DNA sequence: GACTATGCACG
DNA sequence: CGTGCAT
DNA sequence: AGTCATTCATG
DNA sequence: CATGAAT
């Protein structure tokens, strides 16, 4: 009933098992899908639960109770608000989830309860999870035991640089920033053809982040270093004009603000700079923004200091700040810092897997198919004796061995003409059996194609990449200056 | 704590009571704040009929609503929104949280009704859609009209019933119930009073006897 | 984009529909199988999930998000303490809830949120469900009109006398003491023979309540009044004893106190009646009550005042306390307050449709699989021209009207028969056939027999009736002076 | 706010040490009232590594285990309990709390833990059962333990993996880990100081780039 | 249903 | 000063 | 994962 | 002064 341990032993055991955990398990984004195991088991769950983009949208907390008792086991608040985020088109470039009901806002307010909320996985989302069930990634069991899960999704696009990730673990942090999709998909593209791709090329693809909430990014050469090594300080400056104002007053307005940062306290930063007059070009400060539109307005009030004011808020308030890039991820098992190549290449052999895996399975269903289809197609040159056969044996079982013994089909074949309902004897036309044979052949060929053969593998890779890009391509909405 | 308009203006001023913290972020989020208030009600509101005056005047939601107002409660008068109007859910409990806030106004400040100043807000009871890029919506407030949308929508399109403005974004909200081109209030009026008082002190008040005799005198279930 | 109604108007509608709603769909008790609307919910949802007590534990949070998204349209909160309550053996007489965690106590401390418990139905909680799957029983719609819903439960004992209720509305409110199943079932039993049974009597199987806290309850005229009329009071005092202390000092023990108190609160203000000196035999007050029993210590000093100083907290504080019948319950839709026979009688009518109902279902099943077995005696005498007649077809709608044409199967007939697979061929006796014949037309002359006498039909509810009764039969814990 | 033991006596009382207000409550409910005394943590435990001291005693958490123990933190000694038990779930995070409460005790209460009486507790990972009324029931703790009690119930009997505390109940806890009897403690020891001073400072100290390698040299992520 | 404190990295 | 999965 | 107020009937 | 489904 008592056992003995140094403090030295049980810190370490312990540390190293949370440590390990909160990076692998936890905090960190898989390099190849982009998500962090929370995130995956929503999306798993809830098209798992036919909870697609196409049908209705479904009770949150149904969602998160799923989640929680199969797949996920900790609380529903952690899960809930994951979910929520992955919901919000300021936070994520390309949303994964999409909710009805109050679920926050840039001015930072509390989301509802999971109680009131309802969702589904969106559009976007159904391409990370595309031919999951074609045996195309590597599964695990859940902690009862009692379920399957994935331990990465096929992944269709490149969502690690699309939605970025951030992070925060032991030992590690990560912070990735969002990327424009049809870029992103640009660079894999020419990565596939050029695999050697030197960052420089790249980089006149895919050139800088392309942040949900626009603004202005500055730091061409920082965004090199960025993506060669991993770390860099970007600067990212909010969108301004200018406003005549009747009566020799003129407005500053703001339409675009910084990634990851409360309107609404910087709305009353804006403020306090003109309360304590930190500054003379201080007037009234508004925000006026309503459904569909971000707008803020400064207007200053006789002696218009519009760029000397101006250019005050861009340092001591968060109109401008810095981002850096941190990029780690999770590449075999461990953490990576890394910059785009690393990212590209790892993503691009992921499909590869993918894309084999889901060949080999095509295939092997094809051939069984086949199989039975040759077998059905010889059945019927002796229809009569091998109904007679049948009548004459004693069970199923012993009908399949004299099938065998008798005609030499196989085990698989007897199974399947054994099992034929008798208006199946309705049709005895050899020819659209043969049509189908032929069709069959086709596939495995083709399939057969694709497994052995470098160059039709990574064509295909491309096509598929294409057509993501032409479906879901949006504009850029960040400048590079 | 609520949510004030930008300006000033007694004339064109509305204050919206919204059940629940988390409706009361949407309506927030979904309205012009130039000239729309917001005050959310955290679950059941006080019965001011049934209480003593101590109880009433230290309860959060009716003072902040009187502090807000302005009046007091005696009221006076304009101060300091043109429209108080009352937004619920359209279920049961939204209907409890209507009779509960009547009851005050009525109680304590008459005059608001009597102006007519007083509204009832109706948030649509049905969705109607036909997926992803595509998708086409309409709303409906009753039996017919969602017979009206159905037709039109034919078949393949399917139908939605909320259980709540919880289950609605910000924009739709705007659409369907705050837009004041396109939004549809129910405006309160007292035709009579004394008939009035009767009916709040038997539905609203202590004695009970009464309310059960109300109940099955009128309620009819079947 | 303006309607204008009376004050008077919107009131009276606003509050007949809250009122209603409040009587028959949320506060009041089915005076059949004894549940409110929540609990009717949690359990026909557990149950539809294979959450029954021969099976895992599941992780409350995923029923209740279940029973959330599709019958309950109320907060998770709401749902998840109605499913903590059926789990309390203080609170219910016989569970209908098994939880795993921290649920509570008599202490009144706050049970474990859904994130940490685990659940199931209990044993006896089936048996509310028993043929709920034989349309034995009314269903509706639920709120989203995509599946369907009990209006009430099947209910193979008694639950409204057995657990009992409280019981809130508008207008009315409901409090019914729980009782002994065995008892309860007795006194149905009598009733079932002498409907007319005079309360006096039925008493004489069934007296008075059987609390799970056990405890001492007085009033035996008084308890007729309630189960006359539907109200009385009764008291409920504490059970106590008394122990010899190591010198010359007298302890007062108690180890059961009364339904629905707060033991924690109770230890407190009795110590209160000490510390205020209220009392003189006051001494030292001590909880020791551990798992598996309750033992409360109130030990004195010198002058042991024993009989006069219990005496006193009996009037005082809650060790002695009374207890109200106020037995109202849902009756054709609307609130009744009733006595015990009412109670009963509705019981048994409700029994009375279920078993027929049960035996409609029972029976057309059977007749169903009579008719399709005679049409494979026939087909069997002509089987190889049968076959060739199929052989001979177009499709299977065409192969089915040659049949019906031909050899005058029905459509039902034709359909079984030209859906058999090939291997059925391998058995064509006759014999067995004959016998599955036999032994349904047997069971459908029983069905027909309990569809068309009262009397075996009542025989069949007894029998069933003192099958529960033996399985889950306990002794009393109250005790009635 | 802490469950006390109904006796004083610094010779066999026991103060536990509970991740989880929920937890708690079993523990305060399945448990020996006479001599063990129950103390919840809320949530992670602050870090006495990294932070200064202004922090730390501010802290609810730690200031309640400063109190209810008596001694101080210099520290003196006996007041006022003969076992501090750490009872965490047997998952990751208790794991982490397990961590951040050693490097308090170590820091702070150093003697505490020279005299061997902190302790920690090993809650059953597995339980074992084989319906209804005549249900049977095992527990183990290990990879071995689990191997012989699957032989001994054999097939049929289905197991569990608690994923924490909360998972069971009250009698429960008693039976498995707190009656002195059955239960099976881990009894911290220190073998060296500076051993022990070097590991906590890297682990749980400010700096973090040792941490890194400490990790990347003896975590083995595979 | 809002609020309330912590770990973890980092700038 | 605050990020986001965890307690 | 506590705490915080209110409806409704009633004794 | 609470009880228990609701907000
Ligand atoms: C772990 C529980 C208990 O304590 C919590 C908080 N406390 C801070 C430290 N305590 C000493 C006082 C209370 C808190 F502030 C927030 C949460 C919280 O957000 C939460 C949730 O599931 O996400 C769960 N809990 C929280
Ligand atoms: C409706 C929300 C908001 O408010 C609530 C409370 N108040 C906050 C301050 N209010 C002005 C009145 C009291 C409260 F004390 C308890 C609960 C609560 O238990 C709860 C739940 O789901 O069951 C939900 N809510 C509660
Ligand atoms: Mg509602
Ligand atoms: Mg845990």
């Amino acid at each position: 009933n008592i056992q003995n341990m140094s403090l030295e032993d049980i810190m370490g055991e312990r540390f190293g098992r949370y440590s390990k955990y909160i990076i692998q398990d936890r905090a960190l984004p898989d390099i190849r899908d982009g998500l962090k195991p929370v995130q995956r088991r929503i999306l798993y769950s809830m098209n798992k639960d036919s909870n697609t983009f196409d049908k209705s949208y479904r009770k949150s907390a149904k969602s998160v109770g799923n989640i929680m008792g199969n797949f996920h086991p900790h609380g529903d608040s952690s899960i809930y608000d994951a979910m929520v985020r992955m919901s919000q088109n300021w936070k994520n470039r390309e949303i994964l989830v999409e909710m009805h009901g109050n679920n926050g806002s840039m001015d930072g307010d509390p989301p509802a309860a999971m109680r009131y909320t309802e969702a589904r996985l969106s559009e976007i989302a159904g391409y990370l999870l595309q031919d999951i069930e074609k045996k195309t990634v590597p599964f695990a069991w859940n902690f009862d035991d009692t379920e399957k899960e994935p331990t990465v999704l096929p992944a269709a696009f490149p969502n690690l640089l699309v939605n970025g990730s951030t992070g925060i673990s032991a030992g590690y942090a990560t912070d990735i920033p969002p990327h424009n999709l049809a870029e992103v998909i640009d660079a894999a593209v020419y990565m596939i053809d050029h695999p050697t791709a030197k960052i420089d090329k790249l980089m006149e693809f895919l050139p800088g982040p392309d942040f949900p909430t626009g603004a202005i990014i500055q730091g061409r050469d920082e965004i090199k270093k960025a993506y060669e090594t991993g770390k860099g300080r970007v600067v990212v400056r909010s969108k301004t004009e200018i406003e005549k104002l009747k009566g020799g007053k003129e407005q500053i307005v703001i339409t675009e603000i910084p990634y990851e940062i409360n309107k609404a306290n910087l709305v009353k930063k804006i403020d306090d700079v003109r309360v304590n007059n930190k500054v003379a070009g201080i007037a009234e400060v508004r925000d006026e923004s309503d459904r569909d539109g971000l707008r803020i307005a400064i207007e200053l009030k006789k002696d218009a200091n519009t760029e000397l004011v101006l250019n005050y808020l861009f340092k001591y308030t968060d109109l401008q700040i810095n981002y850096n890039f941190n990029m780690v991820a999770i590449d075999n098992f461990t953490p990576r810092q890394v910059g785009i190549v690393p990212i590209l290449s790892s993503y691009i052999a992921h499909r590869r897997e993918v894309i084999l895996a889901r060949s080999r399975f095509d295939k092997e269903k094809a051939e069984k198919r086949l199989h039975i289809v040759e077998g059905l197609i010889r059945v019927i040159s002796i229809l009569d004796e091998v109904i007679a056969l049948i009548r004459a044996s004693e069970n199923k079982a012993d009908a399949k061995e004299n099938l065998k013994v008798s005609y030499d089909f196989t085990e698989e074949q007897a199974e399947a003409i054994v099992t034929l309902q008798l208006y199946r004897l309705t049709n005895t036309d050899v020819v659209v059996l043969q049509e189908e044979e032929a069709e069959l052949r086709e596939k495995i060929a083709m399939l057969a194609a694709i497994i052995g053969d470098e160059r039709t593998m990574y064509n295909l890779m491309k096509k598929e990449l294409r057509e993501v890009k032409k479906k879901f391509a949006t504009p850029r909405l960040s400048s590079l200056e | 704590k609520l949510t004030p308009a930008q300006s000033k203006n007694p004339a064109k001023n509305e204050l919206y009571l919204v059940e629940g913290d988390s409706a009361g972020g949407s309506a927030k989020q979904g309205r012009d704040r130039k000239f729309q208030a917001i005050l959310p009600l955290r679950g059941k509101v006080i019965n001011t009929a049934k209480a003593k005056m101590a109880d009433i005047l230290k309860n959060e939601e009716i003072n902040t609503m009187i502090y807000t107002i302005g009046a007091g409660v005696d009221f006076s008068i304009e101060a300091n929104y043109d429209k108080i109007i009352i937004m619920t859910d359209a279920d049961t409990d939204g209907a409890h949280i209507q009779t509960l806030l009547l009851t005050f106004f009525y109680r304590y400040m008459r005059p608001l009704v009597e102006a007519g100043h007083v509204y009832i807000a109706l948030p649509p009871l049905y969705k109607m859609s036909k997926k992803g890029k595509k998708e086409e919506v309409a709303y409906a407030w009753t039996d017919g009209e969602l017979e009206e949308l159905r037709k039109q929508f034919g078949k393949g399109a399917t139908l939605q019933r909320y259980k709540g403005l919880g289950e609605m974004n910000a924009d739709q909200l705007w659409e369907t119930t705050m837009n004041p081109e396109t939004r549809t209030l129910i405006r309160v009026t007292i035709e009579d009073l004394a008939r009035a008082e009767r009916r709040v002190n038997v539905l609203m008040g202590d004695k009970v006897e009464p309310r059960r005799k109300w109940i099955e005198d009128n309620v009819k279930f079947t």
